[PDB]
């Protein structure tokens, strides 16, 4: 909320769930989530950040390589 | 120390065009005494199969438990309930697994097959099994079998039409043969349990016999 | 770097990295949810197909007449655990002629799964489960993770993008106890939908349902059998 | 136990409206010698099950130890699940069957009584794995002396009261004392109800008429 | 790299794997235990990670035997495994020698089992500390604690977990020698509530158990009424 | 697969070709081939034409190129011992 | 006992130990084989006579049974072990099926053994490639090859070891029904193929010939010299 | 544990068993062992590498061992491995005699020992035996034989070969001085003396640094002898006189 | 270093993925499931003209109603094929019936991934099998086609292509496949795709084709039938 | 449950580094000497305890094996104890089988074979000890050495431990073939005196003899009486 209170936030953006999907995250990485939440909202031309933008941007900051993780389940 | 004891019991099974009857008495004995009067030998395996076990009771219980367990394993592994032929083959395999210490159990499997007809399988203690239109086993097998051969099988009779078996006639025959067996055999005659197997389901009947 | 190579090396922070990697492996699986009411327990899972012409992977499997499981993770280890569960239940029935309580089965699972986590050359079971069953103590839902830990939950979802489902369940947790079976299944399907990524919807080809209740042995609904539940969401 | 050493005589049992009652004399016979005369042959499995015994007393003590340990293990978990009388009966049957198959039998004949879920239980377990449930049970020489009286009374009146059941057990114990060479005057009575399991002290068949 | 296996000594003479195991338990919620004249009382601060867990789930208090309790801190899987081992040891002792296992003997046996896992590269040190409590007329109240290193010591009061130091300081003001279990339950509730950090931990549930004369020597969970009274006393204390 | 089928195009542009060359087939013959190993195939396939004295390459020339830069020099390589990043 | 995974997958999906076994095979002496109409011929290049060694104890061509023989390229000890295994299996097959072994059966047995070694624990892959020749009961001539990975194929004529590629090209260019018309033609084909690889020529080639009913015959130095002269 | 495992049964990138190669390299530092085959016997000449005024004379030989009534062997490499392999050879020969009631042919014995060595260099995780053995014996099938063995498990029959220090020089010299099929035992002994003289650059033979053994057939029974100081000194004197006469 | 059973930071077993990558070096194999039957095709990939194509057996028969197409490391598949045959015959011996395709694939998959390094078995496998197998056959449920990989995951596929040309063969199959297809059309489409992907010109001596139908049993197309089909290309 | 891989492996130049390091550890051990006389054998060592607190007679270095065999060592004491135990067990097994005392050479061979096992077996290190075996069989004295590598040699006189090269030079200068046991004892004590660094006393050293009577460790009084010279 400190680093996100400068760009835009829809009223329906549950930070509590965001703070739960991000575990073992140091403080600096937490800011990158908000920063990347915007760059990825800019890709799909818009003016409002949405929860799926934060969640989708969490992966980009987690820095985990694609591995065709699709033969599980 | 004898690892075996004979507890009596008489099994019967008749196969029809669209049904299958598995009958049995409800007397448990040990020597010259009576253990209980309400111990049937008929066990339901699936919705279209029934097994009757007579002989040494402990082996009967263990074999029934093993059969039920294996049925569940097959259902889980192959995602389909077993057929009567599968049960018969499995039982033949199980019995031979203990050939050198055999189960003292006489088994008669009665149920419906895939085509929807009646099927009755007889077994020996070691595993020899065959399909038959009707079979009786246990203490009074010798008494029951000839009558089933004469009436159901129309054997040794000439100038008699081979009318197909009817459910009512099958039930009447079962009751008559078991009453006759009770009148003579000491180990049977307490009460009769009949397990009818049809497309609709399995129906159970009980008939009183002479306690002597 | 050198402390994430085996399951018998403690990190200076007090963590076993192999267990964390197994947890991640489970998180990489497809979604699944589990609920319970005063009289029923429900497991709803989302199946995904590798290719358009491939059948969707099954997730809900039988264990006994009163226990089910939804898998999320490596499939071979899931089958191994399911076989162990089935054998344990069969042995309990054979010896005591009594259904095995779900809690004892989960304890056995924990004991089995802890052994690899302490011996050289072994790996954690890379699978997470959602056990549902009905015993003398009522409906039960359990969660098992690759680390030999189990949680008794009144509602929980695991797998990819499961946090949305967990948030929904926490929001609507106050009405699960006193709802009919249809309402409970609808809640589970709604959580599963909340897991989905916007441009997609629940369909008969990717949703599976499993219900166990007081007078209802465990059953699995798949293919056209799930249409009654979807019609209404 | 190929050669039993210290043996016990009959164990009686009858189920009434609200529970079951078990009886057994306190006597360990070393082959026609009242060696030990203050030994209890009844055990309290848990709050809803009690178990009598006959045959080798050492085997009975071993079973006591094993079953007590299982009950303790179940109680430790505190998960709200308790072994039912049927569960204990099945476990005992399986243990005896396994020992018989290994040819190292437990020379015992056990009677299990209990009252769970508002229903009474009364079971039998022989050294060969025979197991059955009947309204009244009598092991050893009771099957010849005491069982007939119980069966007659129960056939006349299927459901008994606690007082009637106790009177019947006392009369059967008196008959066994009269006509059994290995019986002892002192005996115990165990009753299970909704209140739990109660074991009565060393009662005596004081009603011993000796009109020669 | 001298801290990759339990079978290698540091040049200064330490087994670093055991230290890391100790650090693992230090990151768990505190669990204290107090010994009194009547018996012993155990309390565990159970963090509710989410509202989706049934109250009583992930219970950290076990009954290894009908007269011995168990409170654990650290990795819960290893705690459950060691609880199973303690149950097995008690059952074997009862079967062989014919009477309830003394608490000191059980603690020594379980500690030696833990120690056996701190010598070889084929196994890793247990990541859990726990305390056993028992009461008998012949033996009296007893309380022991076993660490990953396998050290067994008898305590009048002990705490294991994150807030071990604070719990120990607060326990030291209890003069537990001449008190009964009734007062100790309330004192344990107050101590657990004091040590708990609301800023870090979201919410928690208090789990209590006891074994003493009042319980006729049987380890059992405290009745809900006494738990509620103790919780109310704890709230009143933090005014 | 879609990638290394495109690396071949970006490195085989300013060279003489049979036009009708199954570049996709060549792409699938070197599954885990780095970008460099693809330029060495293109820069070597035409090498087999300078030796024969021809001036226009051919698919058979490229196939011999893959047999030398991908499967014949695989003894040394770098990909197998680096994807572990160690 | 020892239970370390000797053969393990590598990124890019390779069994590096199998590749090293193939490399070791490549460093062994050359071998050749040709399938004739009524004759199967096996040749081998001798690294050095040495003028002191006993040629009997260095034979690279050995008879598994009456109707099968092989030549190996690679490590001698691994070859000997595989030969002993094949011989015992051939005798076991004779005992059980009561008929002589077929070339396919024995080559499959060797391939299965090599695969088991390349997928077992605490075991190194067998570093040998084998050419198996013989006549089945039907009389049809056969020729098979084996590789450390455990793969076997039927060849009209193959060559393994140093110069495998050169001899393979020579055989591909110069194999025709005319060349296999007569037994002498097949022997000349094998010798000519070897001469493309061996340097000294003549004295450094050992040829073994098996016919339909006759057992294995190892050509003496005089016969090989006569054939070499006829080739010139 | 993987870290401490030396991985002694792997293939190097060039397909070489490194441990076997290093074991062979070890043999190069052992004593010189020589064997010549004659039409009427076989002989082994070995360099007595241990030489000191304090060592006592025990046993019938230092490096030449007896395996059967008609076999003997000489070892170069690590002595303890040599002892282990000699014991195994004796056991194998006695097992064969018990099974067939006939002495084991030399080829079978060398094959059995080489099978043991191969097993050690293929599976097990243990270091290979660092010893090469020279065998001499007689059998009813092929008469006199002379065999060689290496850690890899490879054996070959030879008419004259050398293993140990300066083996290549001995092999070259023998190649030039060996008349196949026309050598008596006396000529073989003279050739062995020359080879040992030139191969041991350290001074000249002193009759104490040489251990010569002979295998011959007499009256239908094999005879294995170890030459005494007198005959070795006589051979040295004859060789010196012959060299002087040549020059 | 990095034993066989080690989990990558993303939760994917290293050896399983390394094996999966090895499948891409195998020969293309195509399997199409049709109501009339199931077809299996594979490229033989002849190295030299001297090698006899008849000796390359990439399609094998497990029983009279089950066939398997292989791709990858051929040697590793032999053990799995033998296990499948033994399991089928054991099922026939015990239950006097024919094991379904799903059961055979399940057993073979259970065999896969049972590899270990320490405390596994006296002769347990060291590495996973580097083969992807296509099981095809006719059972009580009609024709079935199953795809199994080293991971032990098996999925029923209407039309699945494995091997080097898997990507692109799958796209073509999606393009041409439809539910109401006939066996002749399936064979023709498979041959067209195989011709497109194969390196060398397609002919009767470098492809194998097998069909299983409800009436007929496992039939491996001989040379004459293959030439008849290729006539139209 | 125990490493199955050998910890001793061949270095590129062909040496077994572990065995060389074991020999270095031996060289770092205490001095020892053995002289073979014409009517017996003698073994001598040093026992300078770190302080007066140590009990000199608590533990012995010259330990008997059988009635006619004894041994001494130079290296790690615990390894010497293990080897002594194994040697005694082997001797008793031989006696039971053959009903005759184990000859010195045979015991040497068996002990050496025991040592070799530890330089090839899995998860073990070479014994860091070298033994000197003395005995009297077949009416002649016997003296043997056995190194960690498993090789054994027959000696007329030898010395191990610190400054063993200097001791061997001393022996080569002073040894005579026709000595008697008493002169051998004196020579051994003198050789020990060459590298001792301190005042030699009855408790500082140990002496053992082996003659027709059998093996026996000399008492401190006899050692003192010999020490007079």
């Amino acid at each position: 909320q400190i680093h996100s209170r400068k760009m835009n936030v829809s009223p329906d953006v549950n930070y509590e769930e965001l703070a739960r999907c991000t575990d073992d995250f140091n403080g600096a990485q937490c800011k990158a989530v908000c920063v990347e939440a915007g760059m990825i909202a800019l890709r799909r031309g818009a003016t409002e950040l949405t929860h799926e933008d934060y969640m989708e941007g969490i992966l980009e900051v987690q820095a985990k390589k694609k591995a065709n993780l699709q033969y599980y389940a | 120390f004898s690892p075996y004891v004979f507890n009596g019991g008489t099994i019967l099974a008749i196969a029809g065009e669209d049904f299958a009857i598995v009958a049995s008495d409800t007397r448990l004995s040990e020597g010259f005494s009576i253990h209980t009067r309400d111990s049937p030998k008929c066990y339901k395996l699936t919705d279209k199969t029934v097994i009757g076990c007579s002989g040494f009771h402990g082996d009967c219980l263990t074999l029934t438990k093993i059969i039920e367990a294996r049925l569940k394993m097959y259902k889980h592994s192959n995602n389909k309930a077993m057929t009567t032929g599968a049960i018969a083959a499995m039982l033949s395999t199980i019995l031979y697994s203990r050939r050198f210490f055999p189960y003292y159990v006489y088994n008669i499997i009665g149920g419906l097959d895939e085509e929807g007809k009646g099927a009755v399988y007889s077994f020996d203690p070691v595993g020899s099994y065959q399909r038959d239109s009707f079979k009786a086993g246990g203490s009074a097998s010798a008494m029951l079998q000839p009558l089933l051969d004469n009436q159901v099988g129309f054997k040794n009779m000439q100038n008699v039409e081979h009318v197909p078996l009817s459910l009512d006639r099958a039930m009447r025959l079962v009751k008559d043969v078991f009453i006759s067996a009770a009148e003579r055999d000491v180990y049977t005659g307490d009460a009769l349990r009949i397990c009818i197997v049809t497309k609709e389901g399995i129906r159970e009947e009980t008939v009183s016999l002479r306690k002597d | 770097n050198q402390y994430d190579n085996d399951v018998t090396v403690w990190s200076p922070q007090g963590r076993i990295h192999q267990i964390e990697y197994a947890m991640e492996a489970v998180k990489q699986g497809s979604a699944t949810v589990g609920l319970k009411s005063k009289t029923h327990a429900v497991l709803v899972a989302l199946k995904r197909a590798q290719s358009e012409l491939a059948a969707h992977q099954k997730k809900i499997l039988h264990v006994d007449n009163h226990i089910g499981i939804s898998i999320a993770g490596l499939t071979a280890d899931a089958r191994l655990l399911c076989n162990f569960m089935r054998q344990e239940c069969l042995d309990s029935r054979f010896v005591f002629d009594r259904p095995l309580p779900v809690s004892r089965l989960v304890s056995l699972i924990g004991s089995k799964t802890q052994i690899p986590t302490q011996r050289y050359g072994r790996r954690p079971y890379g699978v997470g489960l959602l056990i549902a069953g009905y015993d003398d103590m009522g409906p039960h839902i359990f969660q098992t993770c690759p680390s030999a830990n189990y949680f008794d939950c009144r509602a929980m979802s695991i797998g990819a993008r499961s946090q949305s489902a967990r948030t929904y369940l926490e929001r609507h947790m106050s009405e699960f106890m006193e709802c009919n079976l249809n309402e409970l299944v609808k809640h589970g399907l709604r959580a599963l939908r909340e897991t989905l990524p916007a441009e997609q919807d629940l369909t008969t080809k990717n949703v599976s349902i499993g219900i166990v209740g007081k007078d209802l042995e465990f059953t699995i609904y798949d293919d056209d059998d799930v249409s009654p539940f979807l019609e209404g969401l | 136990t190929q050669n039993p050493m210290v043996t016990g005589t009959s164990v009686l049992g009858v189920k009434f409206e609200g529970g079951v009652v078990i009886a057994a004399d306190m006597l360990g016979s070393y082959g026609s010698l009242a060696r030990f005369r203050n030994i209890s042959r009844i055990m309290r499995v848990n709050n809803s099950t009690m178990l009598g015994a006959s045959g080798d007393y050492a085997d009975f003590q071993y079973l006591k130890q094993v079953l007590g340990q299982m009950v303790i293990d179940e109680e430790l978990l505190g998960d709200g699940h308790s072994y039912s009388p049927r569960a204990i009966h099945s476990w005992l049957t399986r243990a005896m069957y396994s020992r018989r198959s290994k040819m190292n039998p437990l020379w015992n004949t056990m009677v299990i009584g209990g009252y769970a879920d508002g229903e009474s239980f009364l079971g039998y377990v022989d050294m060969l794995g025979v197991a059955y449930e009947a309204p009244s049970l009598a092991t050893g020489y009771g099957a010849y002396l005491a069982q007939p009286l119980l069966r007659e009374v129960l056939e006349k009146q299927p459901v008994l009261s606690q007082t009637e059941a106790r009177d019947l057990v006392e009369r059967c114990m008196r008959v066994l004392y009269y006509r059994d060479a290995r019986s002892y005057n002192r005996f115990q009575i165990a009753t299970v109800t909704e209140k739990g399991v109660e074991i009565e002290g060393p009662l005596s068949t004081e009603t011993n008429w000796d009109i020669a | 790299g001298y801290d990759l296996s339990a079978s290698t000594f540091s040049p200064d003479g330490r087994v670093f794997q055991v230290e890391y195991a100790m650090k693992a338990v230090e990151n768990s919620s505190t669990a204290i235990g107090i010994r009194c004249k009547d018996g012993v009382v155990f309390g565990v601060e159970k963090l509710v990670l989410s509202k989706l867990y049934e109250e009583g789930s992930n219970k950290r208090l076990f009954n290894v035997d009908r007269h011995v309790g168990m409170a654990v801190a650290g990795l819960l899987a290893d705690a459950r495994s060691l609880a199973d081992i303690a149950r097995e040891e008690a059952s074997n002792f009862r079967s062989n020698f014919g009477y309830n296992i003394p608490l000191k003997h059980l603690a020594d046996r379980v500690a030696m089992y833990v120690h056996a896992y701190t010598l070889y590269s084929a196994v890793r040190p247990f990541g859990c500390s726990f305390m056993l409590g028992s009461y008998s007329v012949n033996d009296g109240a007893q309380l022991y604690m076993i660490d990953p290193s396998g050290v067994s010591y008898g305590y009048w009061g002990c705490a294991i977990g994150k807030a071990r130091q604070a719990a120990k300081t607060e326990i030291e003001k209890l003069q537990m020698k001449e008190m009964t279990c009734r007062d100790i339950v309330k004192e344990v509730a107050k101590i657990i509530y004091i040590v708990h950090d609301e800023v870090k931990d979201k919410a928690f549930e208090l789990e209590l158990s006891w074994v003493g004369e009042l319980t006729n020597g049987r380890h059992e969970i405290v009745p809900k009424d006494i738990r509620e009274e103790a919780e109310k006393y704890a709230k009143e204390s933090l005014k | 697969l879609e990638g290394r089928t495109h690396i071949f195009k970006i490195h085989a542009r300013s060279m003489s070709v049979e036009r009708d060359i199954r570049f996709e087939l060549l792409a699938r013959l070197c599954p885990n081939s780095t970008g460099a190993e693809i330029r060495s195939v293109c820069t070597e396939a035409g090498m087999f034409a300078i030796r024969a004295r021809r001036k226009i390459a051919t698919e058979k020339d490229f196939l011999e190129a893959v047999n030398k830069v991908i499967k014949s020099y695989a003894k040394f390589s770098a990909t197998p011992r680096y994807m572990t990043y160690n | 006992s020892y239970d370390r995974a000797i053969t393990v997958f590598s990124p890019d999906g390779h069994l590096f130990q199998v590749e090293y076994a193939q490399e070791a095979v490549k460093k062994g002496s050359t071998a050749v084989g040709v399938r004739g109409r009524d004759i199967v011929v096996l040749g081998v290049e001798k690294k050095s006579v040495a003028k002191l060694q006993d040629e009997r104890t260095v034979r690279k061509i050995c008879a598994l049974d009456d109707n099968v023989c092989m030549a190996f390229a690679g490590l001698t000890a691994d070859a000997r072990i595989v030969i002993n295994r094949a011989r015992v299996e051939c005798q076991s097959h004779r005992l059980t099926v009561e008929d002589p072994v077929t070339v396919e059966y024995i080559t499959r047995y060797i391939a299965s053994l090599k695969q088991r070694y390349t997928q077992s624990n605490g075991r190194r892959p067998f570093g040998i490639s084998a050419l198996i020749v013989g006549f089945d009961f039907d009389g049809t001539p056969r020729l098979y090859q084996t590789d450390p990975s455990g793969t076997y194929h039927a060849w009209k004529a193959n060559a393994i070891g140093r110069g495998a590629k050169s001899v393979r090209e020579f055989l591909e260019k110069n194999y025709t029904d005319e060349a296999i018309e007569t037994d002498d033609l097949t022997i000349k084909l094998v010798i000519k193929a070897l001469l493309e690889v061996v340097q000294s020529g003549g004295k450094n080639i050992e040829l073994a010939v098996m016919r339909r009913d006759q057992s294995l015959k190892i050509l003496n130095p005089e016969e090989i010299e006569k054939y070499v002269a006829e080739i010139e | 544990s993987r870290r401490y495992d030396s991985r002694t049964t792997i293939f190097s990138p060039e397909g070489r068993l490194y441990q076997v190669e290093y074991a062979m390299e070890a043999i190069g530092h052992a004593g010189t062992c020589l064997g010549i085959l004659a039409n009427d016997g076989v002989l082994l000449a070995a360099e007595r590498r241990n030489i000191h005024k304090l060592l006592d004379e025990v046993f019938f030989s230092e490096k030449i061992y007896k395996l059967n009534e008609d076999m003997a062997c000489s070892v170069a490499g690590i002595t303890s491995d040599a002892n282990v392999l000699t014991n195994e050879l004796r056991l194998i020969a006695q097992r064969y005699l018990l099974q067939y009631q006939e002495p084991i042919p030399c080829e079978q014995l060398v094959t059995a020992l080489c099978d043991i060595k191969q097993a050690y260099t293929q599976f097990g995780g243990k270091r290979p035996f660092g010893v090469s053995l020279l065998y001499i014996g007689w059998d009813k099938h092929y008469g006199f034989q002379l065999y060689q063995s290496d850690p890899s498990g490879n054996y070959g029959g030879w008419k004259a070969t050398c293993i140990g220090n300066n083996s290549a020089a001995a092999v070259s010299m023998l190649k030039q001085d060996y008349k196949e099929g026309e050598m008596t035992l006396k000529s073989a002994l003279a050739l062995a003396i020359k080879v040992l003289n030139k191969t041991m650059d350290v001074s000249k033979l002193s009759a104490e640094k040489v251990e010569i053994a002979t295998l011959t057939r007499e009256n239908g029974k094999t005879v294995i002898r170890v030459l005494k100081q007198k005959e070795v000194e006589q051979l040295i004197k004859k060789h010196e006189e012959e060299e002087a006469k040549a020059e | 270093d990095r034993g066989v059973n080690t989990f990558s930071p993303e939760g994917r077993l290293f050896q399983v993925e390394y094996a999966i990558e090895a499948i891409k070096l195998g020969s293309t194999a195509i399997g199409i499931q049709t109501s009339e039957g199931v077809c299996l095709a594979v490229e033989k990939r002849i190295t030299s003209p001297l090698m006899e194509p008849s000796s390359i057996e990439k399609i094998v028969e497990i029983d009279a109603h089950i066939g398997c197409a292989m791709s990858g490391l051929i040697a590793d598949a032999k053990t799995l094929i033998d296990k499948a045959r033994v399991e089928t015959q054991n099922h026939w011996f015990t239950y006097n019936e024919t094991m379904t395709v799903e059961s055979v694939t399940q057993a073979v998959s259970n065999l896969a991934l049972q590899f270990g390094e320490e405390d596994a078995d006296p002769g347990a496998m060291s590495r996973p099998f580097g083969v992807a197998l296509l099981f095809g056959g006719v059972d009580e449920k009609g024709p079935q086609l199953f795809h199994m990989d080293p991971s032990g995951t098996f999925v029923q596929c209407d039309a699945r292509a494995i091997g080097s040309a898997s990507e692109g063969a799958q796209s073509s199959l999606q393009e041409v496949y439809h539910k109401s297809m006939t066996l002749k059309e399936a064979i023709k489409s498979s041959l067209i795709i195989l011709k497109q992907v194969m390196e060398e010109k397609l002919n009767a001596t470098n492809i194998e084709l097998a069909t299983v139908q409800p009436g007929q049993n496992f039939h491996m197309f001989t040379k004459e039938e293959l030439e008849e089909v290729i006539k139209d290309i | 449950r125990g490493y199955s891989f050998s910890l001793t492996t061949f270095s590129p130049s062909g040496k077994l580094v572990q065995i060389e390091y074991a020999l270095a550890a031996v060289a770092g051990g205490a001095p020892s000497v053995g002289i073979k006389a014409a009517n017996g054998v003698v073994l001598a060592t040093e026992k300078k305890q770190k302080s007066i607190l140590y009990d000199e007679r608590s533990v012995h270095k010259v330990e008997p094996i059988t009635k006619h065999i004894g041994l001494v060592y130079s290296g790690m004491g615990p390894d010497y104890r293990v080897l002594v135990h194994r040697a005694r067990k082997l001797a008793q097994q031989y006696y039971l089988v053959y009903q005759e005392p184990i000859p010195t050479a045979q015991l040497v061979q068996r002990v050496a074979s025991v040592m070799q096992e530890y330089t090839q077996s899995g998860g073990v290190r070479p014994f860091g000890v070298s033994l000197l075996i003395c005995g009297w069989n077949e009416g002649r004295p016997y003296l043997f050495q056995s190194d960690p590598s498993g090789a054994y040699f027959a000696w007329k006189a030898t010395a191990m431990g610190k400054n063993y090269v200097n001791g061997k030079t001393f022996l080569e200068k002073r040894y005579n073939e026709d000595l008697e046991l008493e002169d051998a004892i004196h020579t051994a004590i003198l050789t020990l005196k060459e590298s001792f660094e301190g005042q030699m006393t009855e408790d500082n050293i140990e002496v053992g003899i082996c003659n027709e009577a059998g093996f026996r460790r000399l008492t401190p009084t006899e050692v003192k009486d010999y020490l007079a010279a």
